């Protein structure tokens, strides 16, 4: 899972 | 043992694609801490911005704001291989401390969020009734995010395999699958699902040979  | 103090409502973070990601579970008990370690959506990315959200609901937007905060110092790598450990932590008091840890660079930035900050009771019912009026709509929005998401790994996976296969790859083959990605690209600024499932479905069958050369 990723974050931006 | 006649009380407990709970959570009323899930915990977390916006996560690639604007959906809130959970770290600690509505009707949870405090004191609690959960942990859970996230990356980069792009690369060379040299910060992350944690949005802290309180609420039941799939889409970030549709949930409770507490604050943000960025951990910047991020060392430039490819999208994905970054450790950004985020924590949850609600001592006995209600109060909630988030950390973002880069657990290379061993940096960190905390938030700290009232036992009172967020919905108040009246409110958090509301945010339970929208969570289940608009279940299968949540439902949608969860799978168009996660199709999105297959699409852009495929699509920037698919443009390394390019750079790395060199002249290895026949030149019509290039042709038909930077046409592919082209219109993947394209597609995934949409909010059409059927479309990007269909250039995905275009990449996977002119990319048979560059699969091949991937090995």
């Amino acid at each position: 899972l990723r974050i931006a | 043992v006649l009380l407990l103090d709970v959570t009323p409502l899930s915990l977390g973070i916006e996560t690639m694609g604007g959906v809130m990601t959970t770290l600690i579970a509505k009707n949870t008990t405090i004191p609690t801490k959960h942990s859970q370690v996230f990356s980069t959506a792009e690369d060379n990315q040299s910060a992350v911005t944690i949005h802290v959200l309180q609420g039941e609901r799939k889409r970030a937007a549709d949930n409770k704001s507490l604050g943000q905060f960025n951990l910047d110092g991020i060392n430039p790598a490819p999208r994905g291989m970054p450790q950004i450990e985020v924590t949850f932590d609600i001592d006995a008091d209600g109060i909630l401390h988030v950390s973002a840890k880069d657990k290379n660079s061993g940096k960190e930035q905390k938030i700290t969020i009232k036992a009172s900050s967020g919905l108040n009771e009246d409110e958090i019912q509301k945010m339970v009734r929208d969570a289940e009026a608009n279940a299968e709509a949540d439902r949608k929005f969860e799978e168009l995010v996660q199709t999105r998401n297959q699409g852009d790994h495929l699509l920037h996976s698919t443009r390394k395999q390019v750079e790395e296969a060199g002249d290895k790859l026949p030149a019509d083959d290039k042709t038909a699958i930077e046409s592919a990605l082209t219109a993947l690209e394209t597609a995934l600024k949409g909010e059409d699902k059927a479309a990007i499932e269909a250039k995905m479905q275009e990449l996977a069958q002119v990319s048979q040979k560059l699969m091949e050369i991937a090995q």
